[PDB]
């Protein structure tokens, strides 16, 4: 069970920035997956979770409509596009693997 | 002691199987030992020690071999013109007219 | 628990025999048994916990029990009876199996 | 060997030998209708069930499960058998039909084997007193192979029997305990231990129709319910 | 199902003795044994009970302290000793292998 | 589970993320939902399959003389009969191989569910009338159990006359 992502792309603000979390040794559609980020002194702010077995997405009470999410099946993988960048969402993204019994399982 | 008297409104059916002191082991495709009641042996690792010819009849060649009673010898001289179901030779046999 | 002290019957009469008790042994619905015996020797067990035999007993012996009493009757008494007898149970005012007292004249 | 009077169906060079049973260990060169030879010192057909030795103390009361967790030990009437507690007194009885059943499948069983054997009358010489060649060398190999193969298919079949038979005089045993589950219906809850616990006022009567079948619950399902529930 | 008994001994007033009870055909920690004694013209006085799984005896109404037994597991056997011999205490003692359904069961 | 999710097992659905043995527990109550394992019933199933896999590996037979089963030259019949014989032999116990495994993988099979069978109605039997079997691969218990009772409900200590008077009382 991992979780690699793929965001070291950087945008200039009002711009779009996509990151990538694929998953391996495990079932793909069977786990919640979870985007959160954290920046430099604040605590990890959650953002929204996606079931891969379908198109079924929930977000935190205000991040509507500015922050999508994504999945392929076929490729094992996920994708979060977000636009509307501002100074204050200069951020590190992590991706989560939840689990309803033991807690929150890996991270990315 | 023992159990209070039997309730008055309560019955207590019970069922089992019978089971020796002697149980015998076994061995089966999932457990290597188990315990059974009974069991026999299907192996026969003792023999009578004597052989007789009831339903087979049987020649004897007690001093010569098949071939000695086939060419014809004196010491088994009795066994002309004769037949068998089965002939058991003698480890103490021994050619003597012609090597 | 007490049996009639004397008691007779001719070969080929049937003879019955009680045994006494109360609510405590008889009454709490537990077993009784009798036992057929020689003093020097030893006792023999009768009846069972149902009403069969242990496989080692003639029919001529009968066994029944009541709400307060129980009896063993014998029909087809031949010369092979040894004459002596004692009823057996369990106690609730005593936690002690308890067997019983009696005497049987054949005459 | 010397030759004696008496009948046998088998003669080897040990001498005679019985035809019931299916295996042997005397020797591997016989003459009529042999049993087959193998390799195991001793084989063992479970001509019964599994055994439980009984542990009826418990401490200063007793026990009294079965089936579960205890075997029942002074019971020569039949192989299945029942037991009951109630105000006339604790007995024991057995099932004729069930052990029956049980008995004659047994004896099928048993009987399939023993007595069955083919006759072998000529075959090749399977001992020497000296070296001879390849010719000598195949006809070792081909009767080291058979025995071996046969040995291995009679390990097989011991096995099978054997886990078939145990499994069958255990399932017959979970039958007639769900049938009794089913004559009771609603008045009778399994205390898990290896059997029930009826909540009606049985008698020696009640015991005795629910062994035969005859038992009908809706009589006493009036206060079965009423007392269990 | 058997069980032996030695009880041959012969003692002075006063005096010990001890009767020694073995069985055999049976699992010997399986059921309950008895010690009941006979004395001519008199019924069987039932003396007490012993658990050969266990220490635990139970004893009759005056029977507590003037005679003991024990049990040895590794020969299947049990020992009964009796102290305060009195001239009233001359009789045979037998052994019994109870059983709680099948009634008292075998004899010694 | 769309959007609320799944906790069945057994029946419709295996379990992920348990390293502590073969067969374990779940529970949800006010306390929260966990997971155990269940030491016994693990040990058990280990060591049959330790013995049954014992029972052929290292227990080979000495087969230190053979017949030659490789030839360079057409010779005649006894060569053909050498070849006939070896191709038997192979395939009978090709043949035999294929049939043990396959009769092993069924039992096993078979053995590794019916010990889930078991200690499932062992549980049954332990919380008599208290629980309900849900269909879905286990019980609904209808008395307000804790984490004491889940750990007695696993020990076997559990006993039913206590929460009786109120089971009966919820679920009827
Ligand atoms: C164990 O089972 C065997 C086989 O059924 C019983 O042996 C049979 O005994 C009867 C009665 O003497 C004979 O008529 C049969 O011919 C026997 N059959 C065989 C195959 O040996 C044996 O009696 C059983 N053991 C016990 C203790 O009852
Ligand atoms: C087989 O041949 C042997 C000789 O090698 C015979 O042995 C003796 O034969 C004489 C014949 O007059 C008898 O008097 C002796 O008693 C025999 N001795 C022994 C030790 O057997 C033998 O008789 C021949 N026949 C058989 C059937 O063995
Ligand atoms: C009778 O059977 C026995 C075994 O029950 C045979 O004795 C073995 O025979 C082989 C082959 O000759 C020897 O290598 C062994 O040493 C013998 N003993 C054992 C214990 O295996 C015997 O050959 C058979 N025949 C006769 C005539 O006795
Ligand atoms: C059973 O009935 C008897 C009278 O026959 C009575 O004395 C006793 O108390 C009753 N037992 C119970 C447990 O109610
Ligand atoms: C039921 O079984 C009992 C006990 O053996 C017997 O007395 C009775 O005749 C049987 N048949 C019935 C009640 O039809
Ligand atoms: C029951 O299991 C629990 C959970 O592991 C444990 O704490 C407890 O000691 C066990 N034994 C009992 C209650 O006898």
């Amino acid at each position: 069970v991992q979780l690699v992502q793929s965001g070291a792309e950087v945008k200039k603000p009002g711009a779009s920035v996509k990151v990538s979390c694929k998953a391996s040794g495990y079932t793909f559609t069977g786990f919640y997956l979870h985007w959160v980020r954290q920046a430099p002194g604040q605590g990890l702010e959650w953002m929204g979770w996606i079931n891969p077995h379908s198109g079924d997405t929930d977000f935190a009470q205000k991040f509507q409509g500015k922050v999508t999410m994504t999945r392929d099946t076929s490729s094992n993988t996920v994708y979060m596009d977000v636009n509307r960048l501002t100074s204050d969402d200069t951020a590190v993204y992590y991706c989560v693997k939840n689990d309803i019994v033991l807690g929150m399982g890996v991270w990315g | 002691q023992k159990i209070p008297g039997n309730d008055n409104s309560t019955a207590t059916l019970c069922l089992g199987h019978h089971a020796v002191p002697n149980g015998t082991i076994v061995k089966t495709i999932t457990n290597d030992r188990i315990e059974v009641t009974n069991a026999t042996e299907l192996v026969q690792n003792s023999s009578i020690g004597e052989i007789c010819d009831s339903p087979h009849q049987i020649l004897d060649g007690e001093n010569c071999t098949l071939i000695d009673a086939l060419l014809g010898d004196p010491q088994c001289d009795g066994f002309q013109n004769k037949k068998w179901d089965l002939f058991v030779e003698r480890s103490k046999a021994y050619s003597n007219c012609y090597p | 628990l007490t049996q009639p002290p004397s008691v007779s019957g001719a070969p080929g009469q049937r003879v019955t025999i009680s045994c006494t008790g109360s609510s405590s042994n008889i009454g709490a619905g537990y077993n009784v048994y009798w036992f057929q015996q020689l003093p020097p020797t030893a006792p023999k067990l009768l009846n069972y916990g149902d009403n069969n035999r242990p496989s080692g007993v003639p029919d001529r012996f009968s066994a029944s029990k009541s709400g307060t009493s129980a009896s063993l009757a014998i029909t087809g008494l031949q010369a092979e009876d040894e004459a002596e007898y004692y009823c057996q149970s369990y106690d609730s005012s005593l936690n002690a199996y308890v067997f019983g007292t009696g005497t049987k004249v054949t005459v | 060997a010397p030759i004696g009077k008496c009948k046998s169906e088998c003669i080897t060079p040990n001498g005679s030998i019985p035809n019931d049973k299916p295996f042997q260990n005397v020797n591997r060169i016989t003459y009529g209708a042999c049993p087959r030879y193998v390799k195991q010192s001793t084989l063992k057909l479970a001509t019964g069930m599994r055994n439980v030795p009984e542990k009826q103390t418990r401490g200063i009361f007793g026990a009294i499960a079965g089936f579960i967790e205890n075997g029942w030990e002074g019971m020569v009437d039949g192989w299945y058998g029942f037991r009951h507690q109630n105000s006339e007194g604790r007995g024991q009885a057995a099932d004729l039909k069930s052990t029956q059943a049980a008995i004659d499948q047994i004896n099928g069983k048993l009987n399939r084997l023993i007595g069955k054997t083919n006759e072998k009358f000529h075959q090749i010489e399977k001992e020497f007193s000296e070296v001879e060649g390849r010719i000598q060398d195949l006809e070792k190999y081909v009767e080291d192979t058979k025995i071996d193969l046969w040995s291995y298919n009679a390990e097989l079949l011991v096995a099978l029997e054997n886990q078939h038979t145990i499994d069958l005089t255990d399932s017959e045993m979970n039958k007639l305990f769900e049938k009794t589950k089913k004559q009771l219906r609603e008045n009778a809850e399994d205390m898990g231990n290896g059997c029930f616990k009826i909540y009606h006022k049985c008698d020696n009567a009640c015991i005795g129709s629910i062994r035969n079948g005859t038992y009908d619950h809706n009589v006493y399902r009036d206060e079965a319910l009423n007392n269990r529930f």
